[PDB]
């Protein structure tokens, strides 16, 4: 998730930005369900982002075993 | 598809701590504020102060006094209704609905039963009417319980003989917005379910109720503050005269889930019955046989539209069905079965209802004998099967079914009424060169195991295919 | 994100930059968190775990080739 946090970061931050004044202004929900859309969305993303980091980290053993490995064919 | 506007309008506005200091600057320097807060109520994590404003916002539906005691209790204050949760008097009980319901997730219902006892108390009296007819009715409400103590009394026999073929009906318990209700029909083509055993656990949906509540009426009748019964019979119920009474302005009303295609003659019947008439205008009475059928098809309902064009049909297992009621038949009178669709009942001490009732009993039965040819089952250019049965009306509730003979082509012509509650007599009209095709104990079996119409058309061309 | 936001509608209700700026860490350990991602394609992650078992397996077959054989008579 590389260019997903980021327009999950624009849209909500953009979007927050958006709801400051329709609250001010009435002293709407269309806005608002897209807040909770990529609300559940953006939860998916840095647990996908910690999956990447377990796959990730992982693959790091991977190749430290068969470094050894092709060593130990060397 | 508004993101895209969404997220170009806010890359416009990008090129934001002002934005706050401009919204603190304008709070600085009504009901739209309140509304934006209850559409984000649902968008609420569920805690104690939350709940708390969800019970606020449906108090806002609700349209009840709000008030907030404690985090854990809430008093309602309202016309006629006092009680707390975790008037004229306390809660009357703190019932496990009302305490299970707010425990869980159903605070949907919990707006239903407080609207329950707004309809329990939706009384147009000054506040003291309100709760003498509300006694009245609360003293038919002491008079519901000794019937069904009465009844069981009686006899010590099943619910469903206390539904079918009993005083009252069964007596569902008032609590909250539950009003206290009456059971009186099921057919066992409509209670065996996938056979379904009748022990008093029973829903308090599976099949139809006679509810009653009191409704405030522009009608004014002498209504029993106090209980009408205080001498009872061994078997029977006694009712004194009434008078503490007052001329409070309402009457006794017994309410169904569903309209009722009901007789002109159980009009008459009920209207002589209780003596209120059922009528205070008159409709247009249409036949009973075009009553029955949107009656009978709409009880599992489609959007598409079937229109079966007075023919049915009956996509049934063992056999094929094409089935003619003749609305409007050549009777001697002129005229049919014409009737009405009914759900009011008006009565006004207690000892109208039993009575009511076996006129009920007697006009349901007949609503479903006559409705299980009505059918949404739909099978279609069968030249095999599809026998010409042709129903004609005889009296009110009354009929009989003539068609063309299947072993010679003459004619059966079936006479076939309802006598009780559920109690039926079978006849066997043939044509006079025929052989046996059924004793009608045998007809009046089925119809007490099932009382349907294409089964005993079926199982009349089973007993004539066997002979 | 959605706490900030709901710490942002209660402060401006009840009387910001601070949230802004957890929303900036949020950002920055999101950062953090690209390295884990998009980098080899997560697809293409799905068909190099094969490459990498294949190259396991066949440095394993290799090994067992060199040792079972009987070279000597």
């Amino acid at each position: 998730t590389r260019e997903r946090l980021l327009s999950a970061l624009e849209d909500l931050e953009v979007l927050s930005r958006e709801l400051i004044e329709m609250l001010a202004i009435s002293r709407e929900n269309q806005v608002l369900e897209l807040l909770i859309h990529r609300d559940g969305e953006f939860q998916e993303l840095m647990k996908l982002a910690l999956n990447q980091g377990k796959i990730h980290h992982e693959m790091q053993v991977l190749e430290k075993e068969v470094e050894k490995r092709d060593s130990d064919i060397q | 598809l508004s993101k895209m506007s969404s997220l170009l309008e806010r890359l416009h506005a990008k090129f934001w701590s002002e934005t706050i200091k401009l919204v603190r600057q304008v709070m600085e320097k009504q009901h739209l504020v309140s509304c934006l807060e209850t559409l984000q109520k649902a968008l609420k994590v569920t805690s104690l102060p939350a709940m708390t404003d969800r019970l606020e916002s449906i108090a806002r539906q609700n349209g009840l006094g709000s008030h907030l005691s404690a985090s854990g209790t809430e008093c309602y204050i309202t016309s006629d209704m006092f009680y707390v949760e975790v008037h004229h008097g306390e809660n009357p009980v703190s019932c496990p609905e009302l305490v299970q319901q707010l425990r869980e997730k159903n605070f949907d219902e919990f707006s239903k039963h407080l609207k329950g006892l707004v309809n329990l108390y939706n009384l147009p009296g000054d506040n003291k009417l309100k709760t003498k007819m509300y006694l009245a009715l609360q003293s038919l409400e002491q008079d519901l319980s000794k019937m069904a103590i009465m009844y069981w009394k009686a006899t010590n026999a099943g619910p469903l003989d206390k539904i079918l073929h009993g005083s009252v009906g069964y007596l569902t318990p008032r609590s909250g917005g539950h009003l206290m209700n009456l059971k009186y029909y099921v057919s066992p083509s409509d209670l065996l379910d996938d056979i379904i055993l009748h022990e008093n656990n029973v829903s308090r949906s599976l099949g139809m109720n006679a509810s009653v509540t009191i409704e405030g009426t522009s009608a004014v009748y002498k209504l029993p503050i106090a209980p009408l019964i205080m001498g009872s019979h061994p078997v029977d119920n006694k009712w004194t005269p009434s008078f503490n009474s007052v001329d409070l302005p309402a009457c006794f009303f017994l309410k169904f889930p569903q309209p009722i295609p009901v007789s002109r003659a159980f009009v008459q019947k009920l209207q002589n019955c209780t003596g209120i008439p059922l009528f205070e205008t008159q409709p247009t009475y249409a036949p009973l046989y075009e009553l029955i059928t949107q009656f009978e098809l709409s009880k599992d309902p489609d959007p598409i539209p079937l229109n079966h064009n007075m023919r049915f049909y009956a996509a049934l297992p063992g056999q094929q069905h094409c089935y003619f009621l003749n609305k409007d038949a050549p009777l001697p009178d002129g005229r049919s079965l014409q009737g009405t669709l009914v759900s009011k009942i008006t009565f006004q001490h207690p000892g109208r209802v039993p009575l009511i009732l076996n006129l009920i009993r007697h006009q349901v039965a007949y609503n479903t004998l006559i409705g299980s040819c009505v059918k949404r089952t739909i099978l279609k250019e069968d030249s095999p099967g599809l026998l010409q049965f042709e129903v004609c009306p005889l009296s009110e509730s009354r009929f009989s079914v003539s068609f063309q003979h299947p072993v010679n082509d003459s004619l059966v012509c079936v006479v076939m009424d309802v006598q009780d509650s559920t109690h039926v007599s079978c006849k066997l009209y043939k044509g006079l060169s025929d052989a046996l095709i059924c004793t009608d104990d045998f007809i009046a079996k089925v119809v007490q195991r099932c009382m349907s119409i294409p089964v005993t058309m079926r199982a009349i061309r089973r007993k004539a295919e066997t002979i | 994100f959605l706490p900030l936001v709901h710490n942002i509608i209660k402060c401006m209700d009840k009387d910001q930059d601070l949230n802004a700026l957890k929303s900036k860490f949020q950002e920055m350990r999101k950062l953090i968190s690209t390295m884990p991602g998009i980098h080899l394609s997560p697809e293409q992650q799905q068909q190099q775990l094969q490459s990498l078992r294949e190259q396991v397996r066949t440095k394993n077959e290799l090994l067992q080739k060199y040792k079972s054989l009987c070279m000597f008579e």
